[PDB]
RNA sequence: AUUAGAGGUCUUGGGGCCGAAACGAUCUCAACCUAUUCUCAAACUUUAAAUGGGUAAGAAGCCCGGCUCGCUGGUGUGGAGCCGGGCGUGGAAUGCGAGUGCCUAGUGGGCCACUUUUGGUAAGCAGAACUGGCGCUGCGGGAUGAACCGAACGCCGGGU
RNA sequence: GCUCUGAAUGUCAAAGUGAAGAAAUUCAAUGAAGCGCGGGUAAACGGCGGGAGUAACUAUGACUCUCUUAAGGUAGCCAA
RNA sequence: GCCAGGUGGGGAGUUUGACUGGGGCGGUACACCUGUCAAACGGUAACGCAGGUGUCCUAAGGCGAGCUCAGGGAGGACAGAAACCUCCCGUGGAGCAGAAGGGCAAAAGCUCGCUUGAUCUUGAUUUUCAGUACGAAUACAGACCGUGAAAGCGGGGCCUCACGAUCCUUCUGACCUUUUGGGUUUUAAGCAGGAGGUGUCAGAAAAGUUACCACAGGGAUAACUGGCUUGUGGCGGCCAAGCGUUCAUAGCGACGUCGCUUUUUGAUCCUUCGAUGUCGGCUCUUCCUAUCAUUGUGAAGCAGAAUUCACCAAGCGUUG
RNA sequence: GUCUACGGCCAUACCACCCUGAACGCGCCCGAUCUCGUCUGAUCUCGGAAGCUAAGCAGGGUCGGGCCUGGUUAGUACUUGGAUGGGAGACCGCCUGGGAAUACCGGGUGCUGUAGGCUU
RNA sequence: CGCGGGGUGGAGCAGCCUGGUAGCUCGUCGGGCUCAUAACCCGAAGGUCGUCGGUUCAAAUCCGGCCCCCGCAACCA
RNA sequence: CACAUGUUCC
RNA sequence: CGCGGGGUGGAGCAGCCUGGUAGCUCGUCGGGCUCAUAACCCGAAGGUCGUCGGUUCAAAUCCGGCCCCCGCAACCA
């Protein structure tokens, strides 16, 4: 045979890595690079952007680190959007620059610096950058936390980032990773971004749908037809998107409803019960066996 | 050891960094009107044999290569040396070595 | 004789522990470290720059400079019957808050609180600790019972 | 030949085993540890017998081989060839050394790997015998036969355990009979409570 | 590093055996695997002392109030530095006056002992660690004695 | 080691020669003996091999093979 | 006559390391590095132990991204023990230039892309330490750059080793200072930074011999006794497998083990180098017994003879 | 009661197998026009929502392995200090203090910070 | 360190000069020959002309630098 | 140009 | 004892220094020539580099122990 690779000795020297990382969501490498501070600013707290996409959403945090674990200065989601203008598709490039946009001003609505700092209201797609005034309070500053996703070009953490940074952070980055870098000339292309921003390459698939087949377009833009969405008001949806954010940022909590106090987990077992299973468990072998012989 | 015949970097009079020939030092020829040469020369003559210490017990088998910098801007025309440490096999701009290829 | 190397018989002074080896948790850097803190080294094989002599593994310091990764610290290093004040550079992985201290730092709140309260009271109550003293005069009450009898065994050849 | 026992008598040195560092080592004169049948069960030799030490000293392994086959010897002619089994208990492993002369003096003097010896500590078990209850003065008079080859003092004593059991005699039945041990051959398996349960209906059936 | 049987399977095989021939079968003998079992490691180790090494046990400390900064910044934020004001039951035990600067001789062959300890068969041998001795030192004791035990010395009387 | 030979000659000093340079100076050419090259010489100093195989029984090895150096100790003589 | 080159032990001057169980021979323990010794801080010796070094690298340096290794199992045309392909298991059992130790798994490894932080310049500090250097190293700071979306990271190699003063030479550095009464121009000297090296590695320019020898010394140091030790040599016990036809012990006695002795040689260097006359033989005395003979005896495989073994015993002998 | 995002501590959190998962969520899953990247839309990137808890995941179970924490081993081992103690030595005993580790036998099997849901 | 001359078919060597032409001898191989190894003869296979660069209508050739060897001459860290 | 040798009862 | 070199078809030697990939003479064997043998001619076989384990893409070669053989040295009293 095999001399057994996960043998007793194995376990016993066994040495596991941290639950963050035994599930596969930090970067620990990373994350030391990301969250913590230069020795002599002393507390000074190094805010990160925590930009995530799921499946059915995109989670946009902002914190800094603390010993007791980092601290959720602000966040938005992706479903906060059908409450202002966006009823489906929440996961695209443009549902991703709406949530940068609604947690940049959010942020600044909370620290007071919204009547300064708007940003960058007529969206065009190239470099903004928001540099501070002088006398008024300086600029937010953070910084973006990419995670375990491939920083291509073009990948929608980078375009949340985008919707930030017009929404008054200064956030350094730059345009070689937007969708709309050349990548063979190395040169920038604005109006490309502007159409991923405002939703385009989507009514660009729509409208690809139209003269090329109806039945995958029934079936790949199901909610869309639930909802009316035609390519025609795709940009003047996520524009006035934008307004309705710019002009009431704050989230509303709901209302936490009392509890019925139930349980539909299952309760841990007590010792006597699982010392009295084996009790009823040796008992119930033996008088099954008096049968038999 | 191979290092590029070209190098980028600090030029000391044009202040930045900026693209470098890079040649090997070599030994000037010592001239025979020097401080040392001139002294050593007026205690040679006449009689007494040999004055000063001819070193014989040598024992490095090497030397410190040098690098001849040269700034390559048709306006700066600076050069300064620079060293690397001991090695025995030493050439210019050597043939770069691949990865994964087929060797006999 | 002995080499001067810098890590010599370093063996089991910077290896990492038993099953800890790896990456370092996070709050080793994120935990702040001021002027003049009580601070005690403790090499860690881990991160190879920064690593203090192995003189220091175990001394303990104060802080008088602050860099990004680093700390400055003046410790004690007796050499051939004199004390040297000498100062290292360290980084953060090597260091600890050393809690030789706050232990005196506790005891001067509830001074300053015990001196502050019952003064209004016009009570005089004890601040400087006392040694352990010899225990005083009690009882022992033995009811019912009686002291069990002890006896030494016998010799039993056990191998 | 070889020096006088007398000389590598006291644990002096450190523990000098064969290893990557002491190579060239010559082979112990000692190979066969276990003699007699070895290839007996636990439940018929009860009786065990000890060699126990008294002092802190080296044992060479000549030694270690001359005693086990005067004890052999005489247990053959006492209870048969197969009525008992022989555990020498000390494996030498202690390599001693040699400075041999051919004039140098004791400039450079680090011996040479002259042969193997064995460490014994006081009240420590150094050769044992199991055989039948019965024959329990044959063994205490072959382990005397066996004190002649060692030096020093050591004592004779007849454990309680059975066999080569770490057991006592007298709990040993009564734990065959509750299942507690279960007979390994020449060893035994001691069974606790702590399993999976389904090994438990192994041995009930 | 190392000893011994056990239980496994054809997991490969050594000659085998009715088998042309078959993991079909045969007792096997081997390794291989799984529970066990004997013995070890200055240059192995999960564990892990005793002795030991730092540091702390206040006034240079605490706690208020306010300035300065080109450093640090979402934020008179952060930190550092300044002022000003208020608090002595002196914040473990014991002992003892300390600090400090010049000039400077001799020395730079050492040796012995308890304990730890390397080489050596060992040595009144060679080489180290710690402390005390001898050297530089008499005295009482070990008959005798550089070092052991006691005890260290101005000149005397009494006592012990 | 010693000796003989040579513009048929590679190297080499002072000096002279030529050129450049304001000049010190530099450079180039030429450039003796000696060395290198080539002969002679041991009654010059000195030196003068190794391994296998093989004859009517054995032993032995006249012969043979091989490796080898400038030569491989010949005539003689010997536990002096 | 004066210069130049050759030759020149004919002659002159001088040198011909240190460590060291005496010196020589041999080593390098002489400059460094890892583990151990080393006695749980650090420090710690020996011609103690096991090793290593006088390098190699335009990437084996610098970033970033993507990856997962060793080995094993099961599969798959030729294809097999071993080619390639796929799945599974895989805490490092691989790899990271080298010695060893430490460290390392979305990396410090492997593979790609872009690069020159292996650059320029002040100090402070650490290591050895006298708390001097050199080397090496750590924290910064001021520049100029690389990379990355960015935070960041990088002023060579994941860390512990891979190296070198004064004087001289050489090269680079500046609209540099001096070249002497002033100016110009060469030249030369300065200032700064590299390099040419001292391995006896804090850094002389160095072959022998002395039996023809000299001097200063040394018992710090050998050759002789004497001491301690007894490996070795010699001598003697214990156990008793066997030999002894049979029979362990009349006589022997393997494998082991315990001593003794200083008539062997060693080891050591304590005493003697302002000298203790260093081989034998001859001569002559006394002593020791581990007894060859002789006196008295025990035991035999003692029939007698002869010969063994053991005891009391050194009185008397032990030759040409 | 519980989940997601970001975490702290880094196995009481791991590993093997089995069971059950309301709601939201996380996923799986459907596609490749655009962005981007492969031998291959498997991965990476992107556009979605027909299906599904089958898996991942969460809770639970195992006389479970491991791990964690006690008992025991044991005042044993060893050790500071002391003696004109023992012993031919090797080493041991006592005085004065400190004091371990396997086997073996138990108990335990994640806590928790910030923000946001779900159970309304 | 300075000067000189060497480097080239597989070994050796020519040709470098006063530039467009890379050949000879030995050795491997086919043929013809001889009783025959041979001798002799023919044919084919055999050359980054040590390495780079400059320059030419053309360089193994000319010019600079590097590498190896040989000869002589040099010799203050 | 070179070529050594010999098995014999009848 | 320390140190130095050596071990390669049946025999005697290269190759080793400087890593790939194995030779030289002789001998053996077969066929021919001759009446025959030797010589001679043609053709073949024969070791995988003392042994074992390492370094390296690759080791007769480099490195380590072991085994055999040989040499030098081992001096001053």
């Amino acid at each position: 045979f095999v001399k057994v690779v996960k043998n007793k000795a194995y376990f016993k020297r066994y040495q596991v890595k941290f639950r963050r990382r035994r599930e596969g969501k930090t970067d620990y490498y990373a994350r030391k690079r990301l969250v913590i501070q230069d020795k002599n600013k002393y507390n000074t707290p190094k805010y990160r952007m925590i930009v995530r996409v799921t499946n059915r959403d995109i989670i946009c945090q902002i914190a800094y680190a603390r010993i007791e674990g980092d601290m959720i200065v602000c966040a938005a989601y992706a479903h906060e959007l059908p409450k202002y203008g966006v009823k489906v598709g929440l996961t695209n490039y443009a549902a991703a620059y709406c949530t940068g946009l609604l947690l940049a001003r959010r942020l600044l609505n909370r620290f007071g610096m919204d009547k300064i700092y708007e940003g960058q209201v007529e969206v065009t797609g190239d470099e903004y950058n928001v540099e501070s005034i002088d006398g008024q309070p300086g600029a937010f500053t953070c910084y973006l936390d990419a995670g375990l996703a491939r920083t291509t070009t073009g990948n929608k953490v980078f375009g949340a980032l985008k919707g930030a940074v017009d929404g008054g952070l200064s956030i350094p980055h730059s345009t070689k990773r937007f969708p709309g870098y050349d990548s063979e000339s190395k040169e920038f292309n604005a109006e490309v971004h502007r159409k991923h921003i405002m939703g385009q390459n989507v009514a660009d698939y729509m409208r690809y749908l139209m003269e090329e087949d109806e039945d995958a377009y029934k079936k790949q833009f199901s909610q869309y037809i639930k909802n009316n969405v035609t390519p025609d008001m795709m940009e003047e949806m996520y524009k006035k998107a934008h307004a309705a954010i710019r002009e009431n940022p704050v989230y509303e909590k709901k209302p936490k409803r009392e509890v019925k106090k139930k349980r539909w987990n299952r309760p841990k077992m007590s010792l006597a019960q699982k010392k009295d299973r084996v009790a009823q468990k040796k008992a119930s072998f033996l008088r099954a066996q008096e049968r038999a012989a | 050891v191979n290092v590029p015949k070209t190098r980028r970097t600090f030029c000391k009079k044009c202040g930045k960094h900026q693209p470098h020939k890079v040649t090997q030092y070599k030994k000037g020829k010592d001239s025979l009107y020097a401080q040392g040469k001139r002294r050593y020369d007026r205690k040679q003559s006449g009689y007494g044999g040999q004055t000063k210490p001819i070193f014989r017990k040598k024992a490095k088998t090497t030397k410190k290569i040098v690098l001849r910098l040269e700034c390559v801007e048709p306006n700066c025309r600076s050069k300064r040396m620079l060293a690397i440490k001991r090695c025995k096999h030493f050439e210019l701009g050597g043939d770069k070595k691949r990865k994964g290829q087929v060797i006999q | 004789t002995n080499t001067k190397g810098k890590r010599r018989g370093t063996r089991y002074m910077f290896s990492r522990p038993f099953r800890k080896h790896g990456v370092v948790p996070l709050a080793t850097y994120m935990r702040i470290y001021k002027k003049g803190d009580i601070v005690d080294i403790k090499g860690m094989g881990t991160v190879q720059k920064g690593m203090p002599h192995k003189c220091y593994h175990g001394k303990t310091g104060r802080v008088y400079n602050v860099t990004q990764h680093a700390v400055g610290i003046v410790v004690n290093k007796q050499v051939k019957g004199k004390i040297l004040a000498k100062r290292i550079n360290v980084r953060i992985e090597h260091i600890k808050h050393s809690k030789s201290r706050d232990s005196f730092l506790k005891r001067v709140k509830e001074n300053d609180q015990k001196k502050k309260e019952a003064k209004e009271k016009g009570t005089w109550v004890q601040l400087k600790r006392q040694p352990a003293p010899p225990r005083e005069a009690h009882f022992v009450r033995t009811n019912g019972k009686e002291p069990e009898l002890l006896e030494p065994i016998p010799y039993e050849f056990m191998a | 030949g070889r020096r006088p026992a007398r000389c590598y008598r006291y644990c002096k040195n450190k523990p000098y085993p064969k290893s990557r560092f002491c190579r060239g080592v010559p082979d112990a004169k000692i190979r066969i540890f276990d003699l007699g049948r070895k290839k007996a069960k636990v439940d018929e030799f009860p009786l065990c017998g000890h060699m126990v030490s008294d002092e802190y000293e080296q044992l060479s392994s000549e030694a270690l081989e001359a005693a086990r086959i005067c004890a052999n010897k005489y247990m053959v002619k006492s209870c048969g060839k197969d009525g008992f089994h022989i555990r020498v208990r000390l494996h030498p492993f202690h390599v001693i050394r040699i400075n041999k002369m051919l004039q140098t003096g004791m400039r450079g003097a680090f011996g040479k790997p002259q042969g193997t010896v064995a460490r014994v500590h006081i009240g420590q078990v150094i050769m044992s015998i199991r055989t039948k209850l019965q024959n329990k003065e044959h063994v205490v008079e072959a382990l005397r036969r066996a004190k002649f080859k060692f030096p020093g003092r050591q004592k004779i004593h007849i454990s309680k355990k059975w066999g080569f059991t770490k057991f006592n005699a007298d709990e040993f039945e009564d734990m065959v009979a509750e299942k507690r041990l279960i007979p390994d051959g020449c060893g035994v398996k001691y069974i606790p409570n702590r399993g999976p349960l389904d090994k438990w209906r192994a041995l009930h059936s």
